[PDB]
């Protein structure tokens, strides 16, 4: 029982850290997408 | 930035082309002159 509880808690912590990393990567990707949209619109206007 | 320079060049070219188009606006003429010559020939025959 103690081993199962420890494993479940570790899995929850790992999933939380992965979700945090996913949010960070999504923010970076949104910044990069804004930059690419700016470049595309500037090439379209020019 | 290079594309902005190129767009400035293209805008200068478009301004020159618009100046040319406005200067021109400021085959059909030969056909109108031929019709006027035919009308003058008909008027000479009537006279």
């Amino acid at each position: 029982k103690k081993l199962n509880r420890l494993a479940h808690i570790r899995l929850k912590k790992g999933r939380d850290q992965t979700h945090e990393a996913k949010q960070k990567v999504d923010a970076y990707h949104l910044q990069l997408q804004n930059l690419l949209y700016e470049v595309m619109h500037l090439q379209k206007e020019i | 930035k290079k594309q902005i320079l190129q767009a400035k060049r293209i805008r200068k070219n478009r301004q020159e082309y618009d100046a040319l188009a406005k200067v021109i606006q400021h085959h059909e003429t030969l056909k109108e002159l031929e019709a006027l010559g035919k009308e003058l020939e008909h008027l000479s025959h009537i006279k």
